[PDB]
């Protein structure tokens, strides 16, 4: 099917219509998602088809075709970019100050901006176009608003 | 059965619209990936 760079749409027509179950960033012939939006399972680009290559549960990432290709990390100092791809609308830019989740195994970014559930796998993005995590792996703080992990992965 | 479709290219907009807070949390991740806050 498609293997142009960019970011994509994940669609199923399991439940009623067709349904926007999440998004994903195409990168070096590897698409890359957040686990929880596709469990795992294969994907379809019109006529070809896209196999699980890597994932872990606990990262919430998987890569199809080749392992994880994105490498870049926020600088922990500069406002980023999140490029949300909501259900049933165009793809968008929403440029933000990340904060931080604090961990026992260290610091990661974190952005500030609530999307609908099928936006999961949207990129984050720096000065230079490069992604630096995927969206859509949280936590729902007092006020009662969403706050996303900047997930990335390893490039091996 | 899932299936994608191209939303767009992967680019920084100039002037694009800017908000959100930056809050520093506390957090915890369990096996499952499942994060959560620590108070
Ligand atoms: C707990 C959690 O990560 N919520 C999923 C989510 N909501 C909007 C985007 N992603």
């Amino acid at each position: 099917g498609e293997t142009t760079d960019g970011v994509y749409r994940v669609m199923t027509r399991r439940l009623l219509g067709s349904t926007q179950v999440g998004v994903g960033v195409m990168q070096e012939g590897v698409f890359h998602t957040m686990w929880h939006v596709t469990k795992g399972a294969a994907l379809r680009s019109g006529e070809g088809r896209l196999d699980p290559y890597w994932g872990d549960v606990k990262q919430d990432l998987v890569s199809y075709c080749g392992p994880w290709k994105l490498d870049a990390a926020w600088d922990g100092l500069s406002e980023v970019q999140l490029l949300a791809v909501p259900p049933g609308e165009r793809a968008k830019n929403i440029q933000t100050l990340p904060g931080i989740f604090k961990t026992k195994d260290g610091d990661i970014g974190a952005v500030a901006l609530d999307y609908p559930a099928g936006t999961s796998g949207s990129p984050i993005l720096d000065k230079c176009g490069r992604v630096i995590g995927l969206y859509g792996n949280g936590v729902v703080i007092k006020n009662g608003s969403y706050v996303s992990a900047i997930t990335q992965g390893k490039r091996e | 059965d899932m299936y994608i479709e191209r939303a767009g290219d992967i680019t920084w907009e100039k002037d694009a619209e800017v908000t959100g807070n930056s809050p520093r949390l506390d957090v915890a991740l369990d096996e499952s990936g499942d994060f959560s806050l620590v108070e």
